[PDB]
């Protein structure tokens, strides 16, 4: 019989990105149960500033057993609910490829028009047309969210939620 | 700290008597061994002189030893 | 450890050895053979001429003898008390009796924790040598007392 | 704090105090998991050091040990172990309340005699295990010196008490030795003393035996009938005396 | 018998964003309820000004048993149903984007217009072209809330909605 | 609120305790003179019984029925065997935990927090302090209740006003099989429990000079 | 009973890039199981950052027995998802024939513009016509992604799913 | 090693060991698919070769 929302130690050893949803495992390391293992998955936020893990396959030693507790988790030593990984994947990359595909469409089109009022006429031609193409494969994949990584060696805290036997 | 100090030193402990040996040939007055013959006048706990705590708990704060007697003092009141 | 005495109370053999240096450096013989110690002091540096009566500067030597006392966990005292030969036999060893009740009164009102105190003077009968120039000024009258040192 | 507690809680009234609350409950929250690792590794490590030292200690006193405790001089005529004695002195029995029971002395036989082929040495009693651990998988990890040290210190603690577990088992082999001993003399002495019968064994013997495919040549069956036992009619105690 | 709508107190410890409803804890520490304890979640706010707390399954411990009141939250000695933090996150972030593109495409297309009446030619190219795409991108991600976040260290008042035996 | 002043109670309980103890313990010779038992215990190792006397009483049952009666005896507790004398350490000592939790919630802010704060920490201190004397006080009368009873038992019994405990013992020789045997059996038995007399003979007066 | 949630190792040796999926056949040898055999495909991720192994058919010798455990794969030497393989297969070759088909396209086009204010005609004639057939079929063919091979050569590390009699 | 393993816990308690955890293991997988192979053609060798 476990306290219906307490509090315990794991360690999480798996290392997965944020992209791919598998299987990761933790170990119960001290109090009651030790070496006790624990599986489970995680999912994607709306927002990627924090990361937040499924836990619910809780396999006690000793017996040839497997209860189905599915409890959740919390950040040690900062007391939140997120994951320590790095999020600055994917603005940079993006916006760098659309800003450069706009001035060389805005180059190519300008510098030609303006010519009223050879080398550079070679790059009036080469902005003028690699910048379309790129400009809307840029707006194509915009859209990709910056990923969060768990790390192979963190150790963390775990609540329960449901009681068991 | 230095329980034979002012003289040659630590030799090593003795646990028949349980006390440090100092070089000298002379009893220290500190001790290695938790059996050793200590005076003890002044003790800690709760359901002292009775069958001591329960393991098991109330709901309340009431704390109630092994021999039926219940402890205020030890008890948290309202 | 915090809440065990890592050593018994009021204990520094440092300073033991100090005062015990200085004991002898006044000139008190302390005496270590074994567990069992011996302190001997001359009955002049202690009472008048064949009096039962304390000098009021030795209280201070009796502080001392007190706070070394005090220091070793302990059982039993022995006090023994011995003279010169002035008078008479009983007169003698009334005397010596007096002076040995007296420390052991005033030891007993001290805080030395033992569990008895013995107390005997005999007078003249074990001198401890063949010099008997002087009364009270030679050194076989005395006041001796010894103890052993348990665990 | 709490101890003049009036100044205490006054003190505590302070703002210092509960801004530096702050900093020590997060710290509190969750930092207590690494004593349990520290003092497990520090039990491990100091049971096995401890125990190497002393199985070592004790293979360096062989001759004296196999001296003191001769079991083999200690067996009867017909390879018999002697049967184990034990002798209570001065026992008072409070069943309960308005009913007590007295005795002065009484004996036990806690372990019948039987046969035996070789003498039971030291080596099953006082040896202890030792083996040689290689793998210390520490999950946990210090961050600052604060940690580091109370890790150190915690290390410390189980350290000692490896030390004193180790120690603890070695003095309940050495009493069971001892009290094993003791009865074998107990029973020695009963004997002597014509308190107890002495072990009896019938035989019998046939010559040749089996068929023309299997022979031996003379069948020896020894069995035992008489086990080692007190006697109550005491009036046949032959008593002793000394000079 | 535990009276309905009453004021007890408990300690949350868990902080979480207003992003991802999960399981969040607190433990009832003064009262008639020590050791016991409250887990559920929160709700989310149509505006940026409050976070209630969503909870539901309060435990005491001894027994394998569990209690089912479900109540929320007061603020602890102000008397109030808002969240002590910051809601100022993304206001001017969208804004500034919006305005530094909408300024691009207009230096890049007034000063292109005026040139009736190279370097400068290329600055009219490159706030013409990035001007656009960003400004479109800017309309695409303007609507994002502004959001809040219970803190890690904060204790709470609770007011009771129903009763247990 | 209120949480300063209930832990500034518990602080106060403890620390009146504390002291309590503290004093009790260094106080020891003359306690445990004046509280014998030994002296006091009986041929058998056999505690004494308790016994209770009352004077001049008066009972109205209801409305118009009155009784009265000079002098009556109870008793308390029955005697029994016992291994060792009892002693005051489990009447008087008083047991002690040091409170380590101040509920770090309600900390003060403003200067009159600080001053509710200081005024109902102190006056719930005072209330440990007078519940803690209240705990000493019927330690003291339940120890001084028992003893009472015990030595009104000793000068009952020189009035010749209880029979003495009876007691009847059996003995054998060595018992038990070849294998378990005992040297001796003294069975130590209690048939007739001390108590009062009803008759009127041997009632025996006293006299003092 | 092999209990859930341990750490089993084993050799690799097929080689199957993450374009057919096929039976592969790696051979567990250590711990309880010595020369087993486990069949089984893998699977391809949203994005290529990493690769895993579905292993379903595993067999033990001596016996005509094949347990039906189902598991997947941790690293040998880092006990992370990923695969040894590099990545940078498909960047640069779309890149260049978008960039160089463009390119192309301007050239034809404002070379033939700039006429007003032979052989160099016949560049315009070249790059402005295979420009845009080319433009467009690197448009067609742009979305391909950046593959992963296993190795023929390489061993590996397997965590365990679910348990076995 | 363990004899002063009282240093030795200091010395991993110390993070100068942290990075040690990494460069095992590299080498205690790889090794151990090859151990069993070397023993065996080892011992088929040398069996043929006494014979």
């Amino acid at each position: 019989i476990i306290k219906t929302g307490d509090i315990m130690f794991a360690v999480l050893d798996t290392s997965v990105n944020s992209d791919e949803p598998g299987p990761i495992l933790a170990t119960i390391v001290t109090g009651k149960l030790k070496g006790s293992k624990l599986i489970g998955s995680f999912n994607l936020p709306s927002n990627a500033d924090k990361m937040v893990i499924t836990f619910n396959t809780m396999s006690i030693p000793g017996a040839e057993k497997t209860i189905s507790i599915s409890a959740y988790a919390i950040d040690p030593n900062t007391a939140r609910t997120a994951l320590a990984s790095r999020t600055n994947h994917h603005y940079l990359m993006r916006y760098g490829s659309l800003f450069a595909s706009s001035f060389l469409q805005g180059f190519g089109n300008a510098f030609q028009s303006a010519n009223t009022t050879s080398t550079l006429e070679n790059a009036v031609i080469g902005l003028a047309t690699v910048g379309k193409a790129w400009s809307q494969q840029a707006q194509q994949l915009f859209n990709t969210p910056t990923t969060v990584e768990v790390y192979s060696g963190t150790g963390l805290g775990i609540l329960f939620t449901q009681d068991v036997t | 700290d230095g329980c034979c100090s002012k003289m040659g030193g630590i030799n090593y402990c003795d646990s028949s008597a349980g006390r440090l040996v100092c070089n000298n040939g002379f009893y220290s007055t500190c001790y290695c061994t938790r059996h050793a013959v200590m005076d003890l006048q002044f003790l800690m706990g709760c359901c002292l002189w009775h069958g001591g705590v329960y393991p098991q708990l109330n709901s309340s704060g009431l704390v109630v030893c092994n021999d039926g007697y219940v402890s205020e003092e030890c008890s948290l009141q309202k | 450890v915090p809440k065990l005495p890592c050593r018994v109370d009021g204990a520094c053999d440092a300073t033991i050895i100090k005062m015990m240096t200085d004991l002898n450096k006044k000139g008190i013989k302390v005496a270590s053979v074994g567990q069992n110690y011996l302190i001997s002091i001359p009955a002049s540096a202690l009472f008048a001429d064949q009096s039962p009566r304390l000098n009021w500067a030795s209280y201070s030597l009796l502080n001392e003898i007190a706070a070394f006392l005090k220091q070793f966990r302990k059982i039993a005292i022995t006090v023994t008390s011995y003279s010169s030969k002035y008078v008479s036999v009983k007169r003698e060893r009334a005397l010596t009796l007096a002076r040995s009740r007296v420390v052991s009164e005033y030891l007993w009102s001290q805080g030395v924790d033992s569990r008895i105190i013995f107390t005997q003077g005999l007078g003249s009968d074990k001198p401890i040598t063949s010099y008997t120039l002087g009364g009270d000024r030679s050194p076989n009258a005395r006041v001796e007392i010894t103890f052993r040192r348990a665990v | 704090g709490d101890t003049g507690s009036l100044a205490g809680l006054q003190a505590m009234a302070d703002s210092k105090y509960t801004r530096a609350q702050k900093k020590q409950k997060m710290g509190k929250i969750r930092e207590m998991a690494l004593k349990e690792t520290a003092l497990s590794v520090g039990a491990q490590a100091g049971l096995a050091w401890r125990a190497k030292i002393i199985d070592e200690q004790l293979n360096k006193q062989a001759r004296n040990l196999d001296a003191i405790y001769d079991f083999n001089s200690l067996v009867l005529e017909h390879n018999i172990l002697p049967p184990v004695l034990l002798e209570g002195r001065n026992t008072l029995n409070l069943a309960d309340a308005q009913s007590i029971r007295i005795s002065d002395r009484t004996y036990k036989v806690a372990k019948q005699a039987h046969f035996i082929t070789t003498p039971p040495t030291w080596r099953q009693y006082l040896w202890m295990d030792y083996v040689k651990p290689e793998a210390p998988n520490v999950t946990l990890l210090p961050k600052t010196k604060a940690e580091k040290e109370i890790w150190c210190i915690y290390t410390e603690r189980g350290w000692k008490n490896g030390i004193d577990q180790a120690n603890t088992i070695l003095e309940e082999n050495i009493a069971r030795i001892k009290e094993d001993f003791g009865g074998m003399i107990l029973y020695r002495k009963l004997l002597a003393m014509n308190m107890v019968s002495p072990p009896y064994v019938s035989h019998t013997d046939l010559g040749v035996t089996g068929d023309g495919s299997e022979i031996h040549i003379d069948d020896r069956v020894l069995r035992i009938t008489a086990l080692p036992e007190l006697n109550v009619n005491s009036a046949e105690w032959r008593a002793a005396v000394a000079k």
